């Protein structure tokens, strides 16, 4: 009809998804109402601006501001001096979801500057002389592949990788992050990531590791990064990964880890938390919104036959419009959530959110959900890795002529 | 801002 | 000595305690991708950082150093990792070491350098007496510090200091009952003492969750730790709860109560309840209002589960197709 309004977020009964305190103020639910009145001003704009909204993923802008950035930072990154390898990352995964080509120029470039990251004895450091740790390993890597050359995958010293791992693993099946360092679920994930992309996972490297993750499942059915640890999407979303890649998803109970996910989206900002109670937040559109692509595939395994055939088990639309009105910067990248800055980092996953939204695919099964102007149609990722599933089939299909070390 | 590691 | 913020702070480069060291500069290559444009302090201490590390020079001028190092760049994960060969290597005081660490927290509480720093501490010293007290002090800025509230199972865990966590839950429950952090640890807490299985443990945990709940009846935190200590037993092993959430129906309802209804409904099919159908109904009827209605940003969730009772819980489910 003429009244209809097809933007989800607009509709007049969208108002009655506004928080219910209970007259019972808290310092959460004080938080909450802050985050939606400032959503609800940034929905009803087009109205009090008497205009038709029109949703533009602002392409031209955040092209700009990742070419730029891919070569060249202010200050403002001091911060993330130790994570070098994941602003290639995230900037090149960006370029790459926005279908920008990488120029031969910059592919050479990175690639010689992730040697210079890569230690005498495995793995990557998030700079040139740093010690190796396996947050900016699984992003080199990732930034390797999403180049996926043969000067790229080269880069890779695959032994002492192997060997790096091996000297990280704990006799609980847990990872230490670098030498000296911290154990959390990322390790997991982040050493499945890159052994098996690198096809270097030896019979027995991940002993007892899809059992460590399990334990890091609470009474929420979400994954917290240690056992006993509160369920998180960050978190959540690395234990599913490395379970999947591990092929033992089924050592969960998918039931309640599908029941806290979809949860954790906000009915009325249409985004996701990262945590029950919490505000919502651009990077979770993948973190959380990213795990339904990977239940979609576990529970079909199991011969789940009520699993529908176009559709992510999450709102689709109002995660869109939640990224496409709430979380660009008009100068160009993304961000966390209105009045928040932009950076490379919410920019790498409000896009990956954005793609995992708008593409379902499940085999012959395929059906995409474009919100706004049809130009803003990203190209697909791995809910896995989070590259190009192409580059993911490319890459793997290159290291599997190798043997892995040692044989 | 988000801190990953 | 020389604080970094000083007014008076001089350039390594300029200190002549220094001068036998070159520095080393940043190898970044001929043609730099993702390069940092670092302000005059950075890379001026990170040139000398380089070149201590490089010659592994173990020296109180280069303990110091670090202290810089990491003011300008606390994630800097190498840095802290020589700091702490320093601290060994020169026989450190640790208690002093731990009175650096705990302002650097409270400085940045959110960086997984400075926790871990703070744990290898403790292990280092076999001493957890200030942590708790720390850990309250740093929760008590933000209460729901993941890394905070992380360091604070280990400690109780390791060193078992359990004794006053659950009256800790209790006066955090009371600031914000909405706090997931501190349900979560609530749930920590009485797992690794007494245990849900111990029914007058599980009795007045349940009281106390239903109570809360009708005090914020759309606080979700309450509900998923209600569903949370009952799931695992079976929620069909419990029919008086049923009848019970059906009572708050009117006065206090929420798409949580509705929820939990289908999954007590779920497991009851799931468990052959009497009147199969009768409750089948009641549950897809719930589904329906849910995805419709009451819960539409889940929609997709509720039609699956409705079609999954469908599929496994109809009358016609068990029947073979020629009948
Ligand atoms: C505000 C958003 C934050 C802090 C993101 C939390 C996410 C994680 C922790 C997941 C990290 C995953 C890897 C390092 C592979
Ligand atoms: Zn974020």
């Amino acid at each position: 009809p003429v009244w209809s309004e097809p933007l989800y977020s607009l509709r007049p009964e969208h108002a009655r998804e506004r928080l219910q305190d209970d007259s019972v103020e808290t310092v959460t639910s004080i938080e909450q109402a802050k985050v939606e009145e400032k959503i609800q001003e940034v929905f009803s704009s087009y109205k009090f601006n008497h205009l038709v909204p029109r949703l533009v993923l602002q392409r031209e802008k955040h092209f700009h501001y990742l070419k730029r950035g891919l070569r060249q930072l202010t200050d403002a990154y001091e911060c993330l001096d130790a994570s070098r390898p994941w602003l290639c990352y995230w900037i090149l995964h960006s370029l790459e979801l926005l279908d920008e080509p990488i120029p031969q120029i910059v592919a050479t470039d990175v690639c010689q500057f992730l040697e210079l990251c890569q230690s005498p004895d495995g793995g990557f450091g998030g700079g040139p002389g740093q010690y190796p740790h396996l947050a900016p390993t699984y992003a080199a890597v990732n930034a390797l592949c999403i180049i996926g050359t043969e000067e790229a995958y080269n880069v890779i010293n695959r032994e002492k990788l192997l060997q790096y791992l091996y000297s990280l693993k704990q006799p609980d099946g847990s990872f230490l992050m670098h030498v000296g360092g911290e154990v959390d679920v990322r390790s997991a994930y982040c050493a499945a990531s890159v052994a098996s992309l690198t096809n270097i996972i030896t019979p027995d490297l991940f002993e007892g590791t899809a059992e460590w993750i399990a334990r890091c499942q609470n009474w929420e059915g979400g994954i917290g990064g240690v056992p006993g640890m509160e369920a998180h999407g960050g978190y959540t979303f690395c234990g599913l990964a490395a379970l999947v890649i591990l092929k033992k998803e089924r050592s969960l109970n998918l039931k309640s880890l599908l029941q806290w996910v979809t949860s954790r989206q906000m009915r009325f900002e249409g985004g996701f938390q990262g945590r029950c109670n919490k505000l919502v937040d651009g990077c979770y559109s993948f973190w959380q919104a990213g795990l339904l692509p990977l239940l979609h595939r576990a529970l079909h395994a199991q011969g789940d036959p009520a699993l529908s055939m176009s559709h992510w088990m999450f709102h689709q639309q109002a995660l869109q419009e939640y990224i496409l009105m709430c979380c660009q910067c008009p100068a160009g990248g993304l961000l966390d959530k209105p009045g928040k800055s932009r950076d490379f980092y919410h920019t790498c996953y409000c896009l990956s959110g954005l793609s995992i939204a708008q593409h379902f695919g499940s085999g012959a099964m395929l059906h995409d959900v474009v919100m706004g102007v049809p130009e803003n149609v990203l190209q697909p990722t791995h809910p896995v890795y989070n590259i190009g599933p192409d580059k993911v089939i490319q890459a793997t299909t290159h290291f599997l002529q190798k043997p892995v070390p040692g044989f | 801002k988000c801190v990953i590691m | 000595f020389l604080s970094l913020d000083s007014p008076t702070y001089v350039l390594y480069r300029d200190r002549a305690e220094w001068a036998d060291i070159d520095p080393v500069p940043q190898n970044d290559g001929p043609s730099p991708v993702v390069q940092i444009i670092y302000s005059e302090k950075f890379r001026d201490v990170y040139d000398y950082f380089r070149a201590v590390l490089q010659r592994d020079e173990r020296s109180e001028r280069a303990f110091k150093l670090t202290r810089d190092a990491i003011e300008l760049n606390a994630a800097n994960y190498t840095v802290w990792h020589f700091r702490r060969v320093l601290l060994r290597s020169l026989q450190k005081d640790l208690q002093e070491e731990m009175n650096y660490i705990i302002a650097i927290i409270e400085e940045q509480p959110k960086n997984y350098q400075v926790w871990h720093h703070r744990r290898v501490l403790v292990e280092w010293l076999k001493d957890p007496s200030q942590e708790l007290e720390f850990i309250a002090d740093i929760l008590n800025q933000d209460a729901k510090n993941y890394h905070a509230w992380q360091h604070r199972q280990w400690v109780i865990q390791e060193f078992r200091l359990w004794d006053n966590e659950l009256q800790y839950v209790d006066q955090l429950l009371k600031e914000d009952v909405r706090n997931n952090s501190v349900w979560n640890q609530r749930h920590f807490v009485i797992s690794n003492t007494t245990g849900y299985s111990d029914r007058a443990v599980l009795e007045r945990e349940v009281q106390y969750t239903l109570e809360m709940i009708k005090l914020v009846p759309h606080n979700e935190s309450a509900w998923n730790y209600l569903k949370g200590i009952l799931q695992d037993r079976g929620l069909s092993r419990y029919p008086n709860l049923l009848n019970q959430l059906l009572d708050l129906q009117p006065s206090h309802s929420s798409p949580y109560l509705i929820a939990f209804l289908v999954d007590i409904y779920e497991d009851m099919l799931e468990n052959q309840c009497d009147n199969k159908e009768d409750i089948l109904n009641k549950a897809l009827e719930l589904c329906e209002i849910l995805a419709k209605e009451k819960d539409t940003i889940r929609k997709e969730y509720w039609r699956y589960i409705g079609r999954s009772l469908q599929s496994k819980h109809s009358r016609e489910s068990d029947i073979p197709a020629s009948v």
